[PDB]
């Protein structure tokens, strides 16, 4: 008698709290519902498959995908089943062949599609079990089309929190180093030009959000410093004194997240530098573990090449412990931030 | 009971609810309740003749996005509700409102409804708009929309007021019965 | 007859250039000046160092220092010899009363009357002999006070070029350390506060210009580099980027002067990099460096810090060659600019 | 000869030499010529009497700042020069030029001259002067700072016109009448 009222709670999407008022609403009203809910199950998902097959162009395509959406976002979640995986390949096939030819309100709608697609149990697990779902995200973080950014940025953000299956910030991270490895530039670029001045305050906590859903996961010491410091050299600390003035709620909320991330990891590095400075006192100490630790290892060349650079001041120079004090200085700003 | 079944939509906090209270009672609540979906009624004499409206409110918030349809079906009327002194919610109009009735409801007509009128000259309104670098919709922007997303007209109202609230409601009467 | 004319030629400072159409007036006019000279030889030196001795305060101060300004500039240069030392002097001990007591008017009007005391041979002799004069100056460097920054920073700059006593740079340089460290701030700080944008054009340009200045006489490679990376450390860099933007012909000369010397520069000290990595191919050979060069030096504390930073992250870390290869950018682009 | 003894004064390229020679010779230099000092002689009839006045160009350089004074001596009125379309000049006439005749010539009168006012409308110049946060200034701005600095009185020209110009020295004479 009830029994269709409970199954067309969870076809609606909605969680115990948004459940709440429609439980106390009389039997009358749950009889009136539980019809017009069987009533409502427009044409079907196979016929977009069918569409989103059948090389649709900027207009049309648009039209396809805006009606798309709406299904997406107004039917039962049950309607996203039929769609499913099938539905998720044929969109994100549509997706590459735009990036594969030189409108970005095409890109944009597929995102708008994605995000109604993923705001459901079923839906996240499906684009989960992509080969190329979370590098589509990735790649729609174009600055020069912030709404379709601020869009890929958040379902990228909801994915790193994710506990369900492990290390989701690294599988982001995967992508972005994918992304940047095709399109020969930095892998974090796109999400410090989203935090230039002159760029909406939508998409700045958007950026900052994703920034911290990478970081905040991350169990190791080390790896919230390493990604810190990769953002720290592409300029994040001086766009960052920028961002600590202007008064928006949730700028503030996404400041304080990361800057009470890099307060702790401050703390734990220097305690790491405290030991270091107790035990390892002068040359000899520090040479060993270098010898034991560095040489023949992987990275050999790189803190080779760094020891190089310290020695390119001249011995008669009348300042090098002055310039090297100043090194010293910007060294340890690179590594202690 | 048949009745011309007029449908409100709109995002939250937009007006809706005081809309059809302040209409239907000649109360405005001062409260705010994020409404699932509530059914009012009103009966209206024209030319010595009564008609009888069938008004369905629905929920702003995007979370019962997957419940609002089951107010959708054999609709006559829709209204679409937007704000005058939030941008915000008149280019979700656009975006959302309009797209998502036009799917479930092809070729049933609709009227742009602006709502909140008496915010448009409030100082107090204007400047926490232009600090956002944002200006009230214009009633003749409002009409530009209007023409372009098909709509049957444009109307307008506040509901604390009452200021062009009785039209609302006559020419949905009047869109319902073409 | 014409000799009492070769005279004040001399003592209305000007070059051959501006003597030129002088040299052709008539005779008749030529003894109408020599007249109007020697009648116009207002009143006396003596009597304002008599009121700058006189204990004036705000306006009343200010008052006598704008008529000093105006002698200064008008009367022959004989004027400003009787001036001379003393008047410097007491010109020097109001500066410093000023800067002891929490107008600044007052000081810029001070600097107005010693570039007017400065646009003379005898001027700069007399201003280079002072034990306080060259930090006075430094000190009026106030990103607060526009106006007298930008003549403090011009007669700065005029000293920086003089060939005549060696090594004014390096005089200007010091004097800046010694503002510094009774300020408790960066030397170059006020420099760079002086390039932030919200700041006028004419400091903009008043302060590349005596960064240009500093290092364009210095013939040492090392102090180039030494002193363009301590720039560099306090986000030169960075405010670069602001500058190379704005469409002034003043600007652009100053950033092509920097940006010439910063790229030979760079040359000089790449080619040195590339020796060392022709030589010191392995640790071995630079850690002999370091223990001959470093070990035992005034250096070695700082260089020992440096070493120690780069072994906070752990061996087991699964990133430090890539870790340490991002580390090797960041040294690499605040040695090598 | 004993005349009416008037010294010009202001930054250079201001339209010193160009007011004084379209003034005695219905003329416009169009070469631009930085002076060092000239002298230019007219006579104006006041009520059917003759009145001689000596004019003395001056350099706007500061190259000349310790050549200039030699123009000074037994000075009967001052024309203390700015053009209205370079905020520069108006701000050097209480910087530079009031203070430095004020010290020689303490208690003989001067005007506040602007000049070259033709391009004072014209859309180029303000929109130069704009892209530099700047505008021209206007005779009630020039008024305000002729009663601070103790000025006779405010008058303005264009030398390329002559409109205003003859006004100037028939101001001049009065001032250095009283
Ligand atoms: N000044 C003014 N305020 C109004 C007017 N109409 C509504 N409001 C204010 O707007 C708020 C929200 O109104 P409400 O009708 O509840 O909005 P809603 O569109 O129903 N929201 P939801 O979709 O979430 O239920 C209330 O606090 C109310 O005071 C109006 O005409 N003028
Ligand atoms: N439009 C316009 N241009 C003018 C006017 N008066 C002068 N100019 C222009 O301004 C320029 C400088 O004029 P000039 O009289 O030589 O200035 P100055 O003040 O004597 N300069 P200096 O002190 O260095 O000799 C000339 O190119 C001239 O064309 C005027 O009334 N209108
Ligand atoms: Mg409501
Ligand atoms: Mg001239």
């Amino acid at each position: 008698v009830l029994v269709l009222f409970e199954q067309m709670l969870v076809d609606m999407n909605l969680n115990e709290e948004k459940q709440q008022p429609l439980r106390e609403k009389d039997i009358v009203i749950k009889r009136e519902m539980v019809s017009q809910y069987l009533h409502t199950s427009s044409r079907s998902a196979m016929m977009y498959i069918q569409e989103l097959r059948s090389g649709l162009r900027d207009m049309h395509l648009l039209s396809c995908l805006e009606s798309l959406r709406v299904s997406l976002t107004s039917h039962p979640v049950s309607w996203v089943q039929t769609f499913g995986a099938e539905g998720l390949a044929s969109l994100l096939d549509i997706l590459k062949r735009l990036h594969d030819e030189k409108d970005s309100r095409n890109q944009h709608e597929i995102i708008r599609c994605l995000k109604a697609f993923m705001n459901n149990k079923f839906g996240i697990k499906t684009m989960l079990e992509t080969e190329e779902g979370i590098l589509l995200l990735v790649r729609a973080m174009d600055p020069a089309v912030p709404n379709m950014m601020i869009d890929a940025a958040k379902l990228l953000s909801a994915l790193c929190i994710l506990p369900q299956p492990e290390d989701m910030n690294e599988r982001v991270l995967e992508a972005m180093t994918e992304r940047a490895e095709m399109d020969e530039v930095e892998r974090f670029q796109p999400l410090l030009d989203g935090l230039k001045s002159g760029t909406s305050i939508a998409l700045k906590v958007g950026c900052l959000q994703l920034i911290n859903a990478l970081i905040t996961p991350a169990e190791e010491l080390d790896f919230r410093v390493h990604i810190r410091s990769e953002l720290m050299r592409l300029g994040l600390h001086q766009v960052l004194q920028e961002l600590r003035e202007i008064e928006n709620e949730d700028m503030k909320v996404q400041l304080c997240v990361f800057d009470e991330q890099g307060d702790e990891d401050f703390f734990d590095l220097k305690g790491r530098l405290d030991d270091i400075r107790m035990e390892m006192d002068d040359f000899g100490e520090v040479f060993q573990i270098i010898l034991n630790t560095v040489k023949d290892s992987k990275a050999e060349p790189h803190f080779l090449s760094i020891l190089q650079h310290l020695l390119l001041v001249r011995n008669d120079y009348e300042a090098r412990p002055q310039y090297y004090k100043l090194i010293e200085e910007c060294v340890s700003q690179i590594v202690l931030h | 009971m048949q009745t011309i079944k007029c449908v409100v939509v709109g995002d939250g906090a937009v007006g809706k609810t005081c809309l059809l209270i302040s209409y239907t009672t000649n109360k405005f609540p001062s409260e705010y309740v994020p409404t699932v979906f509530d059914n009012y009624a009103v009966t209206v004499m024209i030319g010595g003749e009564p008609y009888t409206l069938g008004l369905f409110d629905t929920a702003g918030q995007e979370d019962y996005d997957r419940l609002r349809p089951l107010s959708y079906p054999q609709t006559d009327v829709f209204l679409v509700c937007f704000s005058v002194v939030s941008p915000s919610s008149f280019e979700n109009v656009k975006e959302k409102w309009v797209p998502e009735i036009t799917h479930h409801c092809p070729k049933t007509p609709f009227l742009l409804v602006g709502t909140q009128i008496d915010l448009r000259d409030d100082p107090s309104t204007i400047e926490k708009l232009a600090k956002n670098k944002q200006k009230p919709i214009t009633p003749e922007t409002a009409e530009k929309l209007a023409r372009d997303l098909k709509a049957v007209k444009y109307v307008e109202c506040s509901a604390l007021t009452q200021r062009g609230l009785k039209n609302v409601f006559d020419e949905a009467i009047l869109a319902a019965l073409e």
